[PDB]
């Protein structure tokens, strides 16, 4: 599978007029993305960017960001995504810790007049053993070094196991600072499919309209996004464009496949997850319908070119199951942590009877049915209106409290992003069909009440 | 390189104690000092930047908020107005002698209609010439009806679809000719079609521009699609069943340089000429059509990537007529 | 009992050092003190008497002079605007990329036309579907041409004239039906005909209102007549030869109570539907027709004794096609 950018070039020659990536009103075809990524890649080389370098890119929800990413890979260098909403001190840490030379934003192709550079093919630079991207997690944060050979193995097997082709349309919900997006960008391109970018990932109502309006066929998020979105969905809703749901990240709730099957009766929902420390994904397990219901959803078998182990204290396989630590190996393994030898030596180790392995830190057991089950990881006043009381009651059930001041900031009870959507989702269900966001921009309980009620349905 | 905005002809105004009345809304804040000079300035065509330099005097964030709202509320516009905005001031000129319940009550409307269908001009004299009905009318004219339910299984054959759309093509014969009339022979109506999946043999879903010179469809947009929420409630089942959607678009650049504003008027007439012409070829080919007065044209206009000099005038839903079932595909 | 006048939507304004700018004219005298409050007052509908009481303050002769001129110059109007006034503000919104010589030079126009007939939408993709011309079109559609010279000797037979006008009549069949479409089935276009002497068998010269419910002509005016100076120079020979003139008139009372301003828009579309429908029945009966965009409708409107809620949208000249001579009578 060579490199990530080579899979795009080969497919861009097959279907040059196919849409490559769409945001809102202007979008790039495969020939357009190839022409503008070549022009910027030559611009990077004029600044001395070559093999072994690392380039910072800002993960804004614009088609220019796709060009910069592809242009960095074409220059032979790896890219490090930077969240534009992160504070300056955290953005600065990653840029200096990763030893990046420059940072690319959306102000480049027009600002530097790069439309004048050459738009033709560039004799390759990167090899499959080269680093494609370094992404930082657990913000202090640690970077993960993923190679081109590794990132291509995960992407190639998803598309071939699920027959991703030109007719597919992938909704780009995950932020590019999260490794999941790599399939939304590169896995989509390697099959000739179209990527639809999302302006706001926490606007659940817009996510629903986007799937219906643009005929989205592939959904690839953390299961929390699908469960929160289907709580902004009426009881009589039904969509037949979505044909594949890839869920990974955090636990996988049991009531969620029931929601997915009832609203997308044609979607093949797949329960997976493969640790960012490896190629993004590593485990493959389709919901094989449901003939079994207990208390947990099993992880699955290795995706491809990867292995799984339940190991004890001497790094030996636990017999006929035996809950233990979870290890992975194969072609998906990362090179290591960037500029941290202590974490790399502890996490990436050598197996006495097999190739290198990585310690996920998760706990689990091999079921006698052939699948591994996930068993956890780390061991050790009064309202002034009826509408204010209803809104407080929703804050009470989501945040588990009693009575609150209307001026208590929504996170005075520990409220976060996921619980912010949970609050507005329940407000949406009962008939307050307005702004389901705007929970942190408006601290006052009443200010949210004036924003969520009125108008609503029609 | 900057966008130039004009005061909308559809918006009339007044100054007030409350604030600046524009249309049906009263505005407050910076906009009160900018006015009325802002009105005078805006008919001439001004950019956002020039407006800020002239009126900002303070927070450019405070100046941008009022400018953003006048563009949003369509008081400041970037190009020609759609028909609905053109005609909106006429409501203040028509004295309505009937009750509003005609629009809300099927019983009040059924009576208003029967009165309007037996109306006569008031200045009629007491002389009469009874003519003759003895004539015969072509069935394609006399049997045309508005079809609001279509065969959703049998695809429109590629031959049928080609024949229907050949009514709009060019004919080279010492001079370019069409099969329908056009003020000044300028033919400024762009014709677009949205085709639903599997409903027209040979045509993938998507928005196409019909080029009458080649007799070809040229794709504009296969990503987006028309949905039922883009249609008025009373029309959503018409659209649901239909195989394709026709959109009649006025190209001001093909008309106004010669006839001025009357070319926009002529294109509205020409839209009807096209609509009626279409509905007859359709009857010849056992295709049904139904004209659609209103729909979310703001979205369709965006899907078709129309320019500032193009506005959608009319829409038509079409498909094969019911007569026999088929295998479900 | 007093007449109520409204500020015309087609007129936009500005205050000046010179005086009161309204449209393309600057006004002087009393009107400078009355303004701008007069503008605000006038959109609401005011009489001449009420205006005098409020603004006269002096010579009622001096007050009447400015009121007489604002009504004459169409700044103050008594009813719905004709199409040409409706669309007039659009000139300030259309940026023309061509030179004015298209309108003054047959050579500049012939080039502008050929460019507009080979135009395409700019947002077209590089995909194509070549359809099929193999089809057959009805001769009544494909052979219709604009006829600008008519047989001035052979009278239109009473049967032929009756058949042509039967395209517009009603049909009772559990519900009133026409042979052509109409937004909401309200059919708000009044149809009038002017017949020249001796040119239509059975019909004396004069203006008639066609009643579609009876299928009858009802005289409106036999005293006045249409002349060549009522027509644009380029059309005077069309009218000279023609046997009759059709006038399409919008009856706001048959439409606007239901659809508001959009009903005026719909009637403009319906006028084209009628025009096109007519031109096909005519081809079936070897009658020629030619649509007329502009003419002195201010006079024709007066001859027909139209009310405030009626405006003329379109005119058509018609007659028998040339093929053989006859005895001069
Ligand atoms: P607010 O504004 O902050 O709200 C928005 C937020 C940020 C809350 C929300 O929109 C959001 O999370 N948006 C980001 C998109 C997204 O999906 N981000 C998640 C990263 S995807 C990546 C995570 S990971 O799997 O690598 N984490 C590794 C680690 O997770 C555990 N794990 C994951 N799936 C598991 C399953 N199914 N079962 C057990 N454990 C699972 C493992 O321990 C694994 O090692 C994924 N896509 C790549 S694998
Ligand atoms: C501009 C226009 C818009 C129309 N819109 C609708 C519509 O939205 N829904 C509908 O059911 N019929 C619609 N019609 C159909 C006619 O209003 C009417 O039902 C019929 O066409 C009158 O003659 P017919 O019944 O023989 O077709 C429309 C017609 C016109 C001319
Ligand atoms: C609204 C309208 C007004 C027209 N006015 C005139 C006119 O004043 N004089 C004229 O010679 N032709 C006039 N025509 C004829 C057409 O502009 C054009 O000459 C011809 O109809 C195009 O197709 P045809 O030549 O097959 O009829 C008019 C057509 C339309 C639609």
């Amino acid at each position: 599978a060579a490199t990530l950018h080579q899979l795009f070039i080969d497919q861009a020659q097959r279907t040059p007029d196919q849409v490559a990536v769409v945001f809102e009103q202007e979008w790039l075809t495969y020939s357009e993305l190839d022409q503008r990524s070549n022009q910027v890649a030559r611009f990077l080389q004029s600044r001395g960017i070559g093999r072994g370098d690392r380039v910072g890119v800002l993960a804004k929800r614009q088609v220019e960001t796709i060009i910069n990413l592809m242009a960095v890979l074409k220059a032979g260098a790896a890219y490090v995504p930077i969240d534009p909403d992160h504070p300056y001190e955290r953005q600065t840490y990653i840029l200096e810790n990763s030893s990046c030379k420059i940072l690319l934003d959306s102000d480049l192709y027009e600002t530097m007049e790069i439309s004048s550079y050459a738009d033709g093919d560039l004799t390759p630079v990167a090899e499959p053993e080269d680093t494609a991207y370094v992404i930082y997690t657990s913000g202090r944060p640690k970077g993960v070094i993923i190679t081109h050979q590794a990132a291509s193995n995960t992407i190639q097997d998803i598309n071939r196991k699920f027959e991703v082709n030109e007719e597919d349309r992938i909704i780009g919900i995950s932020s590019m600072c999260f490794d999941l997006s790599v399939y939304d960008i590169f896995g989509t391109l390697s099959a000739g499919a179209t990527l639809v970018m999302i302006r706001d990932p926490r606007d659940m109502r817009e996510l629903v309209r986007t799937v219906e309006r643009r005929g989205i066929t592939i959904w690839n998020t953390v299961p929390a996004i699908m469960d929160l979105a289907l709580d902004h969905v009426g009881s009589h809703f039904e969509n037949i464009s979505l044909r594949l749901v890839l869920l990974s990240g955090d636990w996988i709730p049991l009531p969620l496949p029931a929601k997915i099957n009832r609203h997308f009766p044609v979607a093949d929902v797949i329960s997976l997850g493969g640790a960012t420390e490896a190629s993004i994904w590593s485990i493959y397990w389709p919901i094989e319908q449901v003939e079994a219901n207990w208390k947990s959803i099993p992880y699955g078998k290795p995706l491809a070119n990867q292995t799984y182990y339940v190991l004890n204290y001497d790094q030996k396989m636990c017999p006929v199951g035996v809950i233990g630590d979870l290890y992975i190996g194969g072609a998906g393994l990362a090179q290591g942590y960037l500029n941290d030898d202590q974490k790399t030596k502890d996490a990436f180790i050598m197996h006495p009877e097999f190739g290198p392995i990585y310690k996920t830190g998760d706990c689990g057991r091999m079921r006698p049915e052939g699948y591994i089950e996930f068993l956890g990881r780390q061991d050790y006043v009064a309202p002034q209106a009826g509408l204010e009381k209803i809104l407080a009651s929703v804050w009470q059930e989501v945040l588990n409290v009693e009575q609150i001041g209307a001026n208590d900031h929504f996170f005075a009870l520990g409220g976060d992003s996921i619980k912010a959507i949970q609050v507005s989702a329940r407000l949406f269900v009962q008939g307050y069909h307005l702004d389901t966001k705007s929970l942190f921009e408006f601290p006052v309980l009443r200010d949210v009440a004036r924003t969520i009620k009125k108008l609503a349905a029609a | 390189g900057e966008q130039i905005f004009y005061w909308s002809p559809a918006k009339h105004w007044r100054m007030s104690d409350e604030g600046v009345v524009i249309g049906e809304s009263t505005y407050t804040g910076m906009i009160l000092e900018w006015f009325p000079e802002f009105y005078f300035f805006a008919q001439t065509g001004v950019t956002i930047n020039r407006l800020l330099e002239r009126f900002s005097s303070g927070s450019e964030k405070e100046a941008n908020e009022i400018l953003e709202l006048l563009i949003q509320d369509r008081v400041l516009v970037e190009g020609i107005l759609p028909p609905r905005e053109v005609f909106s001031p006429q409501e203040g000129l028509f004295v309505n002698p009937y009750s509003e319940q005609i629009r809300y009550s099927k019983e009040a409307l059924d009576y208003y209609v029967s009165e309007q269908l037996n109306r006569t001009h008031a200045a009629c004299r007491s002389t009469k010439i009874q003519l003759e009905t003895s004539g015969a009318l072509p069935d394609i004219i006399q049997k045309r009806r508005s079809c609001r339910r279509f065969d959703m299984k049998t695809p429109v054959s590629f031959a049928t679809f080609s024949n229907l759309l050949s009514s709009l093509k060019q004919r080279k014969e010492d001079k370019i000719l069409y099969n329908y009339a056009s003020a000044g022979g300028l033919y400024p109506i762009d014709v677009f079609v949205y085709v639903k999946p599997r409903r027209v043999e040979g045509v993938k879903a998507g928005f196409y521009y019909f080029n009458p010179a080649d007799h070809s469809l040229v794709l504009v947009n296969n990503i987006d699609q028309v949905i039922k929420d883009d249609h008025e409630l009373i029309n959503q089942d018409i659209f649901a069943q239909s195989a394709f959607s026709v959109y009649l678009v006025y190209n001001a650049r093909a008309s106004m340089p010669k006839y001025g504003a009357a070319g926009y008027f002529y294109a509205c007439i020409e839209a009807g000429i096209i609509t009626a012409t279409l509905n007859m070829v359709a009857e010849d080919l056992n295709v049904g059509l139904c004209s659609i007065g209103h729909m979310n044209f703001e979205e369709i206009q965006t899907f078709l990537k129309l320019e500032d000099h193009q506005v959608i005038l009319h829409a038509i839903e079409g498909g094969l007529k019911i007569d026999g079932a088929a295998a479900e595909n």
